[PDB]
């Protein structure tokens, strides 16, 4: 609703201070595009964004931000790309990124080839490696893979 | 991983195929490149990732692997084509890169014309005195010269050096400097220089007195 | 052996604490991975938290961040979790936990108490002669307002260990007292009752110097 | 994000019949690993299931259990007494490590309801090397749950304890209560241990005396 | 766009260091990431080390982990090498190149850095004519030439008969002495039955050390 605001008053929280009113209205929640700004009467009217674009905050501008469309041949998505996030790519199914970027770290590695008498701790294949630490015979450990733990 | 090329000079005709045999140490997966290089030229990327040809890269080359004896094949060959071949991985935080390569075309053999040259009296008043022999017009590159003097073999005194292959008659030459302080080329008469090659059934030797 | 032998029974009060001594024992002390464990009386089992003695890095479980201390030496063959604000619902054997094991020893018996450190009071019951006319026997060793839960009961008949025929309860007493009382009932067939001539009750407990047998007989 | 929620939470069930069990998971049952587990009341817990199909090594195979998906299963053939236990889902191949919740196996036994076996417990030597005369009597072989016990018909509650009930290997329950006087009171004075069994119906007041 | 270019060749007395200077444009620095790998002439390209540019993290290969030194500059968008003590074996053709995606590969390539380590000086080079056989005139064909040796630094540029001459002449490259300075053949054939006749006369150019030498050929008396 088009609330006046006041000399010495703060317009309260999602509504910013729309100067072709000079009057405070709501503001549209991270997933919209601001196509009518606010005028005396007329608050800003929500509608959600298109495909592959989105806003992460609470926003008022007319156009939306842009997600990526593809890792690589290899490479899938751990995060897809929807109207709240951003397209959150990682280095391939079965292999750990050792170094970072904004989401493509520039050098992936191997998910890793630890010998019988290697125990995975834990991939964290989204920013780290597997490791490998001996759990020799461990309860059955005779499978070169490294992909899994020390099972049989 | 230690990237090589087991491949680094090959015998090819124009608008033939032949393979390259990148070859590496541990594993890349999908992880392998091609790197093409004319001599003297910023060497560029052929097929990355796998078979995934470069942006704008000549259809003829093709090829992929997934394991640890990488390979691609080449349809057409073409004079532009000869040039240095290598690769790198990229697996770990060791990248490296295989040895090179490099096409050489297999057309006629022809014979070198060798000539012997004395030193000059302007080099005599120098104090210093070489002799070169003359390699010329020949094919293949591979050429062997021998320096007598005296009929005795010199090492490590003389040097070498092939020119590129000429582009209107596909031919090569090769000079090899003889270098001799003054006593020792004052103290000698007979100088010659043998010359070996696939075109001429004996060595030819070409030579010359001091006096 | 693979094992996991910490600090025994301890008393602190709440709001206390103390250092926990993991001695990890048999394997290769490695100290890489180290993780602790403990459940609350009857409650499910929670995960501490994990660590990286060699190469100094900790990895606790974003729940009890708060309470995250614990130390190791390579030489030594032995973990330490240092825990600070101890509180009563804490109490429980802590296991010092780690991957690439995933076996847990006999827990570090956690003994945050708020009465006394007391000793039981110990009774034993004969069983009943009508009882004994019934067919079976039911002997009965009573244990007094002690403290805290932790105590041993075990029967010697012919001062022989018995095993695979006790059962055993405790109740409450948070009124006046604060205090813990158990009821251990041991029973037996009216042969084996007559044949054996002998019993006694032995109890073992944090409160008293040593453990006390008292026996009783026909006559 | 680690949640770990075991399905159905209370199973109870005689010899023979088999076992369905589950945790909820979000990512770890069908591709990521998780474990199964059991501890025994009041020790140190244990690894069965591996590699979510895997058994402990050198164990008999009664847990059938290989559920996937996102919620996973075990399943027992003539359900042993050992069997009776609390069990837990993992959720390993991720970062923080988390443990499941527990599965109490109550062993039903079919019982039949029966009046209390009240027995009086006299005191020979505990008095005398004590100074306190602990009295009570033993509440034996009752079904079902539960049953009322007083002192005196309540005329004095300053020592008695009166214990839980607990169940017996023929599906009856035992029961005992206690209460502490001196010598002096025990002399003189009359004890009765009154009990009321509602569910059958019945009541018993037994004497009690040195 | 990782556009690469380098620096060209470098001379120092031994024992110095210099610090390189592979600048980049085209593409924003932090996102790539710049190697360091060497291409030293004969030798395949050996890789020096690896330089984070965003996170500054840094991996100096095992074979130059503390000789070498990956430093660089933010602002100027160019990692700076520097290779402690540069010697005889160190002087070589050096390259730099990057990655544009989240996998690497060397999709791109620098020009390529030159260093040569050596305690020569500036020298001009003697031009010594090459005097065709005396009792090959009649053959055919005979060749001559001259020689250019001793001279520092390259190039030294060619010509026949002030450029009237190109027919059947070949320049080869230089080669690089023991006492330091390089040296050169330039040869041509000619038709034998013209040595009598024709003169034969060679320009040698050293612009480096502006150094400027006609030479005639003739046949030996």
């Amino acid at each position: 609703t088009p609330y006046a605001p006041e000399p010495g008053s703060t317009c309260r929280l999602r509504e910013y201070y729309d100067q072709t009113a000079q009057m405070c209205c709501s503001k549209c929640s991270p997933g919209q595009h601001a196509k009518v700004f606010c005028t005396k009467t007329s608050d800003t009217v929500c509608d959600s964004c298109e495909d592959s674009t989105y806003t992460q905050l609470w926003n008022w501008v007319p156009e939306c931000l842009s997600c990526g469309s593809r890792c690589s041949s290899d490479q899938v998505e751990t995060q897809a790309c929807t109207r709240e996030q951003n397209r959150i790519c990682t280095c391939r199914p079965g292999w750990y990124c050792a170094l970072s970027k904004q989401e493509g770290c520039r050098l992936c590695a191997p998910l890793r080839k630890c010998r019988p008498g290697f125990g995975v701790a834990r991939p964290g294949t989204e920013t780290s490696d597997v490791v490998c630490k001996p759990c020799a015979p461990g309860t059955f450990s005779n499978t070169t893979s490294s992909t899994d733990i020390c099972r049989p | 991983i230690v990237m090589t090329q087991s491949h680094k000079f090959m015998s090819t005709s124009v608008g033939d195929r032949v393979s390259i045999t990148c070859k590496a140490s541990q594993d890349v997966s999908t992880a392998v490149a091609w790197y093409q290089q004319k001599p003297g030229q910023s060497p560029k990327l052929l097929i990355y990732w796998t078979s995934t040809r470069h942006t704008g890269v000549p259809d003829r080359f093709t090829g992929s692997g997934s394991g640890t004896d990488y390979t691609l094949t080449i349809s057409s060959v073409q004079a532009e084509d000869l040039a240095l071949y290598y690769c790198q991985h990229h697996y770990s935080t060791p990248y490296t890169f295989g040895g090179g390569t490099k096409l050489e075309i297999q057309r006629t053999v022809a014979a070198p014309s060798v000539f012997i040259f004395p030193p000059s009296d302007e080099q005599l008043k120098s104090g210093t005195a070489s002799v070169v022999c003359l390699l010329n017009n020949f094919y293949p590159r591979e050429a062997k010269v021998q320096w007598k003097v005296d009929n005795a073999l010199q090492s490590g005194n003389s040097q070498e050096s092939v020119t590129e292959q000429d582009s209107k008659d596909s031919t090569y030459s090769l000079s090899s400097t003889l270098t001799l302080s003054k006593a020792d080329y004052e103290k000698h008469k007979v100088y010659a220089c043998e010359v070996t090659h696939q075109g001429l059934s004996s060595p030819v030797t070409k030579s010359f007195n001091r006096g | 052996e693979v094992q996991l032998q910490q600090s025994g029974a301890e008393l602190v009060k709440p709001g206390a604490s103390v250092k926990l001594s993991c001695t990890p024992s048999g394997f290769n002390i490695k100290d890489t991975y180290m993780h602790w464990v403990k459940q609350r009386p009857e409650q499910g089992l929670e995960w501490i938290g994990r660590i990286d003695p060699a190469n100094g890095y900790t990895e606790y479980d974003p729940k009890f961040q708060d309470k995250a201390t614990i130390t190791a030496d390579t030489s030594s063959n032995t973990a330490y979790l240092q825990l600070s604000s101890l509180t009563s619902e804490d109490t429980a054997v802590y296991y010092c936990a780690d991957t690439q094991l995933y076996y847990w020893g006999q827990g570090t018996t956690l003994t945050v108490s708020s009465a006394s450190v007391a000793a039981p009071s110990v009774f034993i019951f004969p069983p009943s002669d009508e009882q004994l006319k019934s067919g079976t026997a039911s002997v009965v060793c009573l244990l007094n307002n002690f403290y805290p839960r932790e105590a041993k009961v075990q029967w010697k008949v012919d001062n022989a260990l018995q095993s695979g025929n006790s059962q055993e309860s405790v109740t409450e007493q948070d009124s006046k007292d604060s205090t813990y009382s158990l009821s251990s009932t041991l029973t037996l067939s009216k042969a084996d009752y007559e044949k054996h001539k002998v019993y006694a009750c032995e109890v073992t407990h944090q409160g008293l110097s040593s453990p006390v047998t008292k026996s009783f007989n026909r006559g | 994000q680690i949640v770990l929620t075991q399905s159905p939470a209370i199973m109870s069930a005689s010899l023979g019949e088999r076992v369905t069990m589950t945790c909820t998971a979000s990512s770890s049952v069908s591709s990521t690993y998780l474990h199964w587990y059991q501890q025994k009341p009041g020790s140190s817990p244990k690894l069965w299931i591996y590699s979510t199909s895997n058994l402990a090594s050198g164990v008999p195979a009664r847990f059938s259990g290989s559920g996937s998906g996102t919620s996973y299963s075990l399943t027992i053939s003539n359900m042993e007494a050992e069997d009776a236990a609390t069990y837990y889902c993992h959720q390993y191949h991720r970062s923080p490590l988390t443990f499941g919740a527990g599965t109490k196996l109550e062993l039903k036994s079919s019982a039949s309801t029966k009046g209390p076996s009240v027995f009086p417990l006299a005191p020979s030597s505990k008095s005398t090397s004590g100074g306190t005369a602990a009295l009570g009597c033993l509440v034996k072989d009752y079904f079902p749950e539960p049953v009322t016990v007083s002192w005196n018909s309540g005329a004095l509650t300053s020592g008695v304890h009166t214990f839980p009930a607990v169940l017996q290997s023929s599906g009856l329950y035992s029961l005992s209560s206690v209460v502490t006087v001196p010598s002096s009171s025990l002399g003189t004075q009359t004890y009765i241990c009154n009990v009321n069994h509602k569910p059958s119906n019945t009541k018993v007041d037994k004497k009690v005396e040195p | 766009k990782v556009q690469l270019q380098q620096s060209g060749a470098e001379l120092v007395k031994p024992g110095a260091s210099v610090k390189l200077s592979c600048k980049a444009s085209g593409y924003t620095f932090t996102e790539s990431i710049i190697h360091w790998v060497k291409q030293r002439s004969g030798q395949g390209l050996e890789w020096i080390g690896w330089f984070y540019p965003g996170s500054d993290n840094i991996n100096y290969n095992e074979k130059f982990k503390d000789k070498a030194t990956l430093t660089a500059d933010k602002s100027s968008s160019t990692v700076y090498m520097e290779l402690t003590r540069l010697t005889s074996e160190d002087s070589a053709v050096y390259f730099c190149a990057s990655h544009e995606g989240p996998y690497v590969y060397f999709d791109y390539w620098g020009q390529g850095t030159t260093l040569t380590v050596s305690s020569a000086s500036t020298k001009g080079p003697s031009v010594f004519p090459l005097a065709p056989s005396s009792k090959s005139t009649s053959g055919g064909t005979a060749a001559l030439g001259c020689l250019v040796k001793d001279y520092f630094p390259e190039p030294v540029t060619v010509s026949w008969n002030s450029g009237a001459l190109t027919s059947g002449v070949h320049t080869f490259p230089a080669v690089l002495q023991s006492s330091g300075l390089y040296s050169l053949s330039s040869v041509v054939t000619v038709p034998s039955s013209s040595l009598g006749t024709q003169t034969y006369i060679c320009n040698v150019n050293h612009k480096p050390s502006n150094t400027k030498v006609d030479k005639k050929v003739e046949p030996k008396s």
